[PDB]
């Protein structure tokens, strides 16, 4: 409020599973009336699902932080990273240097 | 006539641009890719991805 | 979620399916050996099925 | 003479080429693939890849 116009941030929450990280997630959306959603990261290997596809492929279909672009409305939705700690790292070429 | 199936599709997205702040940018990409969708087949495989 | 009728043999997905062999807008819809989902060239249809 | 022609597309290019001084060597990969793009039926996807 103080310096004009909105601005984005980064924060990491971090406890004992089960103390309730995920829903102050749901109830701040509420209180800064921006739109919400989420997507896991646990587990993946290949980047395409946060990189969309290059659309000669016959099957592409652009990345899901597009697609909550497309349902979200808000330029500015409170996307929610979430179990970061446990990203799928196996594979060859990390995709965790695309998320960063 | 509804049978239009063409000048349809770019009147529909057009007008469904107009409301947003357009980059320049983008509007130069949008604007090509809808000269050349408004020229093409309407059943061919590129009509359908375009 | 079915094909847009423009594509060969474009029959709605399957869902519509069940609707029309059991003739009635209430079925038990029952899904089968989820655990193995995932995976496409779309990464998975997951999403559309929440 | 009015209305549109592929040559139009051709002229983009070689408008966009006429300021920036290219070497020799590319001088001609360009020439010959210019050549090319002209006889393509458009449609092909040769076409889109050149
Ligand atoms: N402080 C709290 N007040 C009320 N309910 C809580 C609180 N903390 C957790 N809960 C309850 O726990 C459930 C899930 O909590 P939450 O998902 O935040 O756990 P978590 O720590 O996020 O688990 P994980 O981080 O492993 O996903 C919710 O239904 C919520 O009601
Ligand atoms: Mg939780």
């Amino acid at each position: 409020q103080l310096r004009g116009s909105t601005q984005g941030k980064i924060l990491c929450f971090y406890g004992p599973p089960g103390v309730g990280k995920t829903s102050i997630a749901r109830s701040i959306a509420r209180a800064l009336n921006r739109e919400y959603f989420r997507f896991s990261v646990g587990g993946m290997t290949d980047v395409a699902e946060i990189k969309g596809h290059r659309r000669t492929y016959v099957g592409a279909m652009p990345g899901k932080i597009i697609q909550c672009l497309k349902k979200t409305k808000t330029e500015n939705p409170l996307i929610l990273i979430d179990e970061v700690d446990k990203i799928g790292r196996g594979y060859q070429g990390d995709p965790s240097s695309a998320l960063l | 006539l509804e049978k239009d199936d063409k000048d349809a599709i770019e009147e529909k997205f057009r007008e469904r641009l107009k409301e947003l702040v357009v980059p320049k940018h983008v509007m130069d990409v949008v604007d090509e890719e809808l000269s050349k969708l408004g020229l093409l087949d309407n059943h061919s495989s590129e009509f359908n991805v375009t």
